[PDB]
């Protein structure tokens, strides 16, 4: 997997 | 990297553009820094698709609650982001740092960790980044600073988050929260990397 | 471990380690082997020096290898024995590998290739 | 069975018309964390090679040693260890192919992606790669980690195939390779601003280029950016 | 324990001139034991050809489902369903289940009654359509009829040419599949005419 | 944990004539959805009219092949200079992989050139050394797809004498260096359009009495 | 590999044509670029049934919100309605599309990821050939892109998908959607992939086949 | 649970079901009659998982007995085993499936032809001149290419069944204790007691 | 699958030719019938290269034998070497199923079942493979000692192809033996493609296809 | 393998052992002989794992034919017991353990009395009246423990073990294939051909 | 399988 | 991969 | 919380005194500042029993280098310590900071990782509390401090990472390596924690 | 756990 500051 | 700083003034929320997928950067110039109110915003950190899902509900309950009680205060803002965040605790990955506004109450930050617990603080930071500079925040920060020593103040520490994080980097985004009202600022790598 | 080359050739080409064992054979009592039409006789003879013997328990000369092979000696009794111990091992490794008991030419071949590796094997007569 | 600990991040080269350009970043990272910014992944080989090494940095060090042993053994008994029997890309890049496949067949690997480029003793570039599991190829453009994703497709626009070799100088190719160490830095997570460049040319010889930096980037359109979709300030 | 490997089979589709072809074999097994040899995997509604591979169960299922909404929307729209029109209603019955999917690999082919247009489709297990000019291929055997309609076909084949290429793209396919084969059956498609034989092939 | 082994696609194809053999393989060398080189050759010379070819894993394949190379060399030291046959190689490459049964080379062999008689051969291997003569083998990433096709065009399977009521099979015969090449190209380019780890460039090796000569192929860079 | 570049009036999106099973091609020329409402549409990348049937009911309900408010629709509104719809699933419906129009509001250029996460950018990539084109993008992009300037890009940065990428192919699709005009969808924009001539001809002589059976189908009532 | 076999002949179809009932190491049953009669005319022998077997037999002869009164009249044994397909199609997607295989032996007294139907517990149906389920069919399959012919007759078809069941006692691991043999006709269904 | 049984008339030995990688097809040519000497055999199933290399290592320790004992070796005695060999590998992983067959005077027309879990079985009757079951089910209900040599070599062939078709991992074609006191006969390669429609037409059996 | 009993009667010890062979779904053999002649006058019955079964039972019977060459004498029941249950002691603890279950049945001619020893895998002896191995004990146990006597003929001691071999094809569910039954006493082994 | 640039 | 009747 | 430190007149190591099993603490006043020789110390961070076996063999190494060769340089040190973390690294944790003063090479700091990596650098950080220190220690070290200033840099530096990480704490000792020889310092948390 | 700044 997923998009993750 | 992500952090929120009450000032003289009012409060500053800052914050990195980097997006990540394992080591890509899916997103160099992503925006974590989001309104959900006027002069009550929040910074972004964790699941992109959690923290978004939620800063959505929580922009529409303080726009239904303007509707019939007039502006919520940030308080108010940081409950409904717990509400969500602790009830739905096992299915989100959500670090919110909640920061607003208020003519009585003046600049106030509300952190939210993983859990949905609620601390209210003069300074917050957070995101894996954060790690980095707890050591520089605790030392340099003062309360009551003006707005060009607390611009300062997350600039230098964003700069050394970025630094030594590889999940944090781009442009340093802040949002400037006053009397006066709404102001925008950015900092390119080229300024902030030789402070 | 002990290395010596004891058995080795002289000037002549003899290997004079061999050549006295062979003194210790002619030395040994006397064995003598005649096969008739339907049969084999293994006679040995048992020297008369030594009375007082128990003859129920003395090693007897005449040696079963397995139940339809026998080895008999002459020279060193002490050496004998080692060469049966192997012959047997060997008779009971061929029954357990090539279900079946081994043949008389297989056995002697076995024990005269054991007595060859004496012969030019180090630290060993 | 290893993990690797403290690492280096993409190495990029390509042919030219003379020779063979080679780059990486200075950068140790220890997982997410930035942890060592001095750290040299470019290591010549006498006057006519470079080793670029990716991957685990302590094993990148052993390998070091070994080239640097390589030199030392090849000068014994060896009055033409500086001229017709002088160490050759091919030879260095054979000898580490070895060790590596060697090492990976033990169940114990060198946990690193290595590209030898240099120039031979007839002039002709010499450009291989060689990594954990002992496997080998050639190629015009040769990039490990995130610079084979980011960085060839670059380098292919310049040389995509064996006859755009002789028509590419040494400017144009330099320029590309700077420009894919710009892009790394833009999208790999664990790339620094901070690189060495090293250039064999069959006529000049070895340039070894330290401390340069990624310039000329792009960032003031971030401004214009506001929220994920809706949000208008 | 693959719900698509159990009982095995193969479908392949191609277009001519003016004609279409769709071919399968007759397989139905229970892993390495073979059952049946009589296990037709083409079935028609009016002038739409459907050919199903993988699970048996699935296959008859979906027959028996398509049979029961061609049925009802003939007696409402008063007319045949055309091929392009059964392709999204395929789609849309197997993304119905898209979370406990039919586990089959269906192939459309027929002619346009109206534009007279050879059509063929393939679809994954989920729905999703795979338009083609010149072949769609299906079952256990996939990689072989891809292989081989890839390098035979060749466009604008008359129906007595294209019935060689299409029957041979199954056979040699077939006979490099363990559970594939046992006999095969050809269904030739023109505007107003339909021939249907069945191969010899080898039954090992 | 560290996986040893690695996927380098690629697909290889031998081919038997009457007086000739030829050994075909694509040069695209890749790892997951990259591609490392699109000239990089896997058939190889090595000497004695054999050409080998060790496809899969390249780092096992490049080793064998080494490994082979090797093997004629010291069959020439230790027995006068005598030839090596192609028999005598297939059953030499046989122990080479079966000595590796318990951490095997993931590749898939295939050696061609002529037999005692002067006749095309083509030996195909598993990856822990069983070994058969074939007049036809595809090996490697799209063997599937143009295995079943040589069946059919080599071997003409399925193919029976028009108007026989299907009786009479089309009879066996040998092609010419000018008809399997092109079934080589034909098979390479169909491979290249269904496989994404096929393309780049052909490289065929083709074995004469005279000895071994080469021709390459552009194929599809996509 | 999919690309959505933005310009001077407008945005302009492209895809390549290439469809796995695996590693075998299924389709070499498939249509990634769909139509979500005239002046909106959308490249997709990942599962092929999820990219189709998600835009096709977002499509279906932005039509109905177009009538019902007799208002031209936005691409707020299908980034909107597909992020919730993507969210609900938990990531599930394996759909990564590039949002992309022109509307009363203006030109607009969005991404969605399979969990419900969206981007906002002047230049995006998705897809297993993202990392060769956004290589491209992030060499050749600026500010102040021409109609003509974006194409060649957007088509530069599918190009390096197709030729770099094993999961990107065959050929190259385009849509323009300009400010004040209709949108332009240029199906197979580059054919740069076309298959060389056969050296042989696999035509068989009639009766090579051998059959068992013949009989007439009935088709007809 | 394990041997059912089935054979179509001319004019009838011929069941055998093991008698064997097995629970770990001790066989609690040497006489368990492993069918039930759906209709006059229509027979289905089950084997699987214990418990199961019973259960799903005796509730499709529940409904085919229901539909017999409701129309006064016999479904074929084609209606039967379709109507049986479905419910196990239906039950392998429920939240615990039927793990039953059934053959459908009937006499169609309207076509006048014997019909026997092989359906698995996925809901694979199949008409056969001959079936079996479980090991059974790696032996009698092969057997039944050989020595079965289309025309022959209910004794023809007995002494073929004897050669199958002598061949599953020499070979097959497990003690079955012989078979119950059943005939399905023009005439209904009868037992062979005697085998 | 492969086949073995005693007789009157000596020893049938059938074996398939397909080879297998899962569900792909390798090759249907595949000699599983390994010529030790003129009056031994070996038939392979299992791991290919497994079966190939220990049958011709198998072949090399018989022909030493003869060489020191100047005798050819005894059945029992070449099965024990391969038995034996096996058993070391235990655990190891080694799938071979293989039956010697042969002749010698002592001993008469003999076979052995030897497989890779270390089983050694003299017996007059063996089916082996993926498809044993097929091939026991003709095999069993048509076997009498009393076969003539031309019954008991068709019932042989016509067991594999039994096999071939059922068997989704057998077929290809059928390799036939005859082992007499004279020593091994080949009965030729049979191919299915040709065998099955030819035995079909000529026994009337197969009704299960469509003819 | 699977049956081997083992019963000592006033003047002899009978072993029976079943004659099946099994792998996978095929009977392979109906006339195995599941035991080796140690010596004249002892004899020992095994099962277990395929292949270490015969591999042991040689191994022990090449052994004891090596002492009894060597010494001109006849090793005792008890004696042999000892060194093979020393055999298997020492492999439980190997690299690869053998998984042979014995019987050991010999007569004992110094004593003039029949000797039964039952021996498991790990090497553990008990000298008992009657002895099996594997499920065959849960049945024949409880069998012998009501009708054995001690005093019993070696025709008594059939009798009882026909009673065994019974209950065993009764309520065993593989088919064993019957038993080659062999008798132990002064005048050495002899085999019963009709059981 | 499922179709999957 | 490897061949296995 | 370790660190080393390189200054103007030579080198100081600093670190906490804190050992830990899970959230117990075992020894609140360790001392993880070790002697390998007269003028060359670590700072030992990761398992203390893989630190302290590491530790005694170099200083066994060295002592018998000093024998027959002389004083050692630091790198020699360094070089000691890394053979045995790199060629051990499968079974060791040990993260140790390499700190010595020559009269040629005045002081110089190495620090070995996990991976059994070397990295000469002007000052080094290390173990659990170094993460929160980076931004801090980055921002205020200066090259050629005085002894004085060093001292201040190395207390403020471990105070913060005491107070953040809760694997560090207890007392700070330090240990100055100059020309003048060797100091031993100690800081109380009275004093630091209040800086 | 063994014991672990
Ligand atoms: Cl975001
Ligand atoms: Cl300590
Ligand atoms: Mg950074
Ligand atoms: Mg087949
Ligand atoms: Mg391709
Ligand atoms: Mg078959």
């Amino acid at each position: 997997x997923f998009l993750f500051x | 990297s992500i952090m929120a700083v009450t000032f003289k003034d009012g409060v500053i929320l800052g914050a990195d553009s980097r997006t990540t997928t394992g080591a890509y950067i899916a997103n160099r110039v992503t925006d974590k820094l989001t309104r959900v109110h006027d002069k009550i915003w929040c910074c972004r950190s964790g699941s992109a698709a959690d923290t978004q899902a939620i800063a959505d509900i929580v922009q529409y309950h303080l726009e239904l609650y303007t509707s019939q009680y007039g502006t919520p205060s940030t308080e108010t803002a940081a409950s409904v982001f717990k509400e969500l965040c602790y009830e739905n605790k096992d299915n989100l990955t959500a670090g919110i740092i909640v920061a607003g506004y208020d003519d009585k109450n003046k600049g106030e930050v509300y952190t939210i960790p993983l859990g949905g617990s609620v601390h209210k603080l003069p300074y917050a930071i957070a995101g894996s980044g954060s790690t980095f500079i707890y050591g520089y925040c605790d030392k340099n920060f003062r309360e009551n600073m003006s707005k060009e020593e607390t611009v300062d103040f997350i600039k230098h520490s964003l700069s050394q988050a970025i630094k030594w994080d590889g999940s944090s980097g781009g442009v340093i985004r802040m949002v400037v929260l006053t009397a006066a009202g709404v102001e925008r600022l950015i900092f390119y790598p080229d300024e902030y990397e030789q402070l | 471990g002990y290395d010596r080359a004891l058995s080795i050739f002289s000037p002549d080409g003899h290997i004079f380690q061999v050549e006295y064992a062979l003194e210790a054979v002619k030395r040994g009592t006397c064995a003598v082997g005649v096969k008739g039409k339907n049969c084999v006789v293994l006679g040995c003879e048992r020297r008369s020096t030594l009375k007082l013997q128990d003859t129920r328990i003395t090693p007897s000369k005449v040696s079963k290898i397995d139940s339809h092979v026998v080895l008999s000696f002459s020279g060193l009794n002490a050496d004998s024995r080692i060469l049966i111990e192997k012959a047997r091992v060997e008779a009971q490794s061929h029954r357990l590998t090539l279900e079946d008991p081994v043949t008389v030419e297989y056995l002697t071949r076995y024990v005269a290739g054991v007595q060859q590796r004496y012969t030019q094997s180090g630290g060993v007569r | 069975t290893q993990q690797p600990i403290v690492t280096g991040t993409s190495v990029i080269s390509m042919k030219y018309d003379n020779g063979v350009i080679i780059a990486a970043d200075n950068l140790g990272s220890y997982g997410s964390l930035l942890r060592f910014n001095g750290v040299e992944r470019l290591i010549p080989v006498g006057d006519n090679t470079v080793v670029g090494i990716s991957g685990d940095i302590s094993d990148m060090q052993h390998i070091e040693r070994l080239l640097k042993d390589l030199v030392t053994e090849n000068a014994y008994d060896n009055p033409l260890a500086d001229a017709e029997e002088a160490l050759e890309p091919s030879y260095i890049f054979e000898y580490l192919a070895t060790v590596m496949y060697q090492r990976r067949s033990k169940m114990n690997p060198l946990w690193n992606a290595i590209i030898v480029a240099g120039v031979q003793s007839n002039g002709d570039q010499f450009l291989r790669y060689v990594n954990l599991l002992g496997v080998t190829y050639s190629s015009p453009t040769l990039a490990t980690g995130f610079g084979a994703h980011m960085a060839n497709p670059l380098l292919r626009k310049v040389v995509d195939r064996e006859s755009d070799i002789p028509k590419t100088t040494v400017q144009v190719a330099e320029e590309a390779i700077v420009n894919a160490m710009r892009v790394l830095y833009y999208r790999d997570a664990r790339s620094s601003r901070n690189f060495s460049l090293a250039i064999i040319d069959k006529n000049t010889g070895l340039t070894f280029k330290k401390n340069l930096q990624v310039e000329n980037m792009k960032w003031d359109f971030a401004k214009d950016i506001k929220g994920y979709g809706t949000q208008k300030i | 324990s693959d719900p698509s490997s159990i009982n095995g089979g193969i479908v392949v589709a191609m277009t001519g001139k003016d004609c279409v072809a769709i071919a399968c074999d007759l397989r139905l097994g229970s892993q390495s034991l073979g059952v049946s040899n009589k296990f037709e995997k083409i079935f028609h509604y009016g002038h739409v050809f459907l050919g199903i591979t993988g699970l048996a169960t699935d296959v008859t299922t979906l027959n028996e489902m398509f049979r029961y909404k061609t049925n009802l929307y003939k007696l409402k729209e008063e007319r045949a369903i055309e091929p392009e029109t059964f392709t999204q209603l395929v789609s849309s019955s197997l993304y119905e289940r898209r979370f406990g999917p039919y586990f089959v690999g269906p192939v459309v082919a027929g002619i346009n009654s109206k534009s007279g247009k050879p059509f063929i489709a393939g679809f994954d297990l989920i729905g999703c359509i795979d338009e083609a000019k010149d072949f769609i291929v299906s079952g256990t055997a996939s990689d072989q009829l891809f292989g081989m309609c890839e390098s035979l076909y060749e466009p604008n084949l008359e129906p007595e040419d294209l019935f060689e290429t299409i029957s041979q793209a199954l056979l040699n396919a077939a006979d490099r599949d363990a559970l594939s084969g046992w006999g095969a059956v050809v269904y030739i498609i023109k505007k107003d005419e339909v021939v249907k034989r069945y191969l010899k092939m080898r039954q090992d | 944990q560290f996986n040893p082994y690695g996927d380098n696609g690629g697909t290889i194809l031998g081919i038997a004539g009457e007086d000739f053999a030829v050994l075909a393989g694509d040069t695209r060398n890749i790892t997951d959805y990259s591609i490392n080189s699109r000239y990089e050759p896997k058939v190889f010379d090595c000497g004695d009219n054999i050409v080998m070819s060790a496809n899969g894993f390249a780092a096992d394949g490049d080793a064998l092949v080494k490994r082979f190379k090797n093997s004629v060399k010291w069959y020439h030291f230790d027995h006068n200079d005598k030839k090596l046959s192609i028999n005598s190689a297939a059953r030499n490459i046989q122990h080479l992989l079966y000595g590796k049964r318990f951490f095997p080379y993931y590749v898939h062999t295939i050696i061609a050139g002529l037999d005692e008689d002067g006749k095309g051969a083509v030996y195909s291997f598993d990856p822990v050394g069983s070994y058969e003569r074939e007049q036809c083998r595809a090996g490697g990433a799209a063997a599937s797809l143009i295995m079943p096709f040589l069946d059919n065009q080599v071997n003409f399977k399925n193919q029976y004498e028009p108007g026989t009521n299907g009786k009479v099979k089309k009879p066996l015969k040998y092609l010419s260096v000018e008809e399997v090449i092109k079934l080589v190209r034909d098979s390479f380019t169909s491979a290249t359009e269904r496989h994404i780890q096929v393309g780049d460039g052909l490289e065929i090796l083709i074995v004469t009495k005279d000895g071994v000569r080469k021709e390459f192929y552009e194929l599809k860079r996509d | 590999t999919i690309v959505g570049v933005k310009f001077n009036n407008g945005v302009v999106i492209a895809a390549d044509t290439r469809s796995t099973q695996g590693p075998i091609v299924a389709d070499k020329n498939c249509a990634k670029l769909h139509r979500i409402s005239p002046k909106i549409w959308c490249a997709g990348a990942g599962t092929a049934a999820d990219t189709e049937a998600v835009t096709q009911l977002i499509g279906s309900n932005i039509e109905l919100h177009s009538l019902y408010t007799s208002r031209e629709p936005r691409v707020v509104s299908a980034l909107q309605m597909l992020k919730q719809h993507l969210f609900k699933y938990q990531g599930h419906i394996g759909a990564y599309l590039i949002v992309a129009g022109v509307d009363p509001t203006g030109s607009h250029l969005f991404s969605i990821h399979a969990h419900g996460s969206t981007d906002v950018g002047y230049y995006l990539s998705l897809g297993s050939g993202s990392l060769a084109a956004m290589a491209v993008l992030e060499s050749h992009w600026k500010q102040d892109l021409t109609k003509e300037e974006a194409i060649k890009l957007a088509s530069d940065a599918i190009q390096a998908g197709i030729w770099n990428d094993l999961g990107s192919g065959s050929n190259v699709d385009v849509c323009v959607m300009e400010i004040g005009k209709d949108a332009e969808y240029l199906r197979n924009y580059l054919t740069p992939n076309v298959r060389e001539e056969k050296q042989k001809s696999y035509k068989f002589p009639r009766g090579t086949t051998a059959v068992l059976k013949e009989s007439i189908v009935n088709i007809c009532d | 649970m394990d041997i059912i076999l089935g054979i179509r002949v001319q004019d009838s179809v011929i069941l055998a079901s093991s008698k064997a009932v097995t629970r770990g190491i001790s066989v609690l049953k040497d006489s368990d009659d492993k069918t039930r009669q759906l209709s006059p005319h229509t027979l289905m022998s089950f084997a699987g998982e214990a418990g199961d077997t019973v259960q799903f037999a005796e509730y499709i002869q529940a409904n085919i007995q229901l539909y017999s009164i409701r129309e006064d009249y016999e479904l074929s044994p084609q209606a039967v085993s379709s109507f049986v397909r479905q419910e196990l199609a239906k039950s392998i997607r429920s939240r615990r499936p039927y793990q039953v295989n059934v053959l459908i032996g009937g006499y169609d007294k309207k076509k006048n032809k014997p019909e026997l139907y092989q359906i698995d517990y996925l809901g694979t149906k199949v008409e056969l001149p001959y079936g079996a389920h479980g090991y059974s069919g790696f032996y009698t399959f092969s057997l039944l290419d050989h020595h079965y012919r289309p025309d022959m007759t209910t004794e023809e078809g007995l002494d073929l069944l004897k050669l199958c069941v002598q061949e599953l006692e020499k070979r097959m691991p497990m003690d079955f204790k012989g078979v119950i043999v059943k005939i399905v006709d023009k005439d209904g269904i009868r037992q062979v007691d005697d085998f | 699958t492969m086949l073995a049984f005693r007789f009157q008339g000596g020893i049938i030995v059938a074996v398939d030719s397909r080879a297998t990688a899962g569900n792909w097809v390798a090759s249907q040519t595949v000699k599983k019938v390994i010529e030790i000497n003129p009056f031994l055999l070996g038939t392979m199933a299992g791991g290919a290269a497994d079966c190939q290399f220990w049958e011709t290592w198998l072949g090399s320790q018989c022909r030493l034998h003869e060489l020191r004992e100047k005798e050819r070796i005894s059945v029992a005695a070449a099965s024990k070497i391969l038995s034996n060999l096996v058993y070391q590998y235990k655990g190891a992983g080694l799938s071979m199923g293989t039956m010697i067959c042969g002749y010698t005077r002592k001993e008469g027309p003999t076979i052995y079942y030897v497989d890779s879990d270390g089983t050694r079985l003299k017996g007059d009757i063996f089916c082996v493979g993926s498809g044993q079951t097929f091939a026991y089910g003709v095999l069993d209900s048509n076997y009498k000692w009393d076969l003539s040599v031309e019954d008991a070599l068709y019932l042989g062939k016509r067991s594999i192809l039994a096999a071939a078709h059922r068997d989704a991992y057998s077929g290809g074609s059928v390799n036939l033996y005859h082992v007499t006191e004279d020593g091994w006969i080949y009965h030729g390669n049979h191919d299915v493609g040709e065998l099955f429609w030819k035995v079909k037409e000529e026994e009337g059996s197969f009704n299960n296809v469509i003819g």
